[PDB]
């Protein structure tokens, strides 16, 4: 679950939208690794929440 | 939503050369395609390093 995804502020050194995209790609999320760990991990499995009061503010990539 | 990002990866299938997307709009920091100065605290190369780690080919698709 995730929230407040309209507040996303992705500004100075930031931009975790992209991360977000790359989380939220059908595809690419299946193969995820992390900058701590770099081995691919699958995310096909798992389901995704997000929650926010507008529909505008999002990422429109997003 | 036209088909552009299929037939690119389409494209790649029957090339035999690697697929590999993302998206630079939107974007204003050069550091992530030319990654840090391998000396501030935690630094890597651009994402183009990381792709051509990962993908293990000289001539993928960008
Ligand atoms: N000529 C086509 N043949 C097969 N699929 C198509 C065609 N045109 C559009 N599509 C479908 O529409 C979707 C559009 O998404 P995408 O191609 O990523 O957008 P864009 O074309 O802007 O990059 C694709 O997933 C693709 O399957």
């Amino acid at each position: 679950l995730i929230d407040e995804v309209d507040k996303i502020g992705r500004g100075y050194q930031g931009d975790p939208s992209s991360a977000l995209l790359e989380l939220l790609d059908p595809e690419q999320n299946a193969n995820f690794l992390d900058h701590y760990l770099d081995v691919p991990v699958d995310l096909s499995k798992v389901l995704f929440i997000c929650t926010a009061n507008v529909t505008d503010t999002i990422p429109e990539p997003l | 939503g036209v088909g552009k990002t299929s037939i690119a990866r389409s494209i790649a299938r029957a090339l035999n050369r690697e697929y590999f997307r993302f998206s630079v709009g939107g974007m204003t920091d050069v550091a992530e395609i030319k990654g840090h100065r391998r000396t501030y605290v935690g630094a890597m190369p651009g994402k183009i390093i990381q792709c051509l780690k990962k993908t293990k080919t000289e001539n993928p698709l960008i």
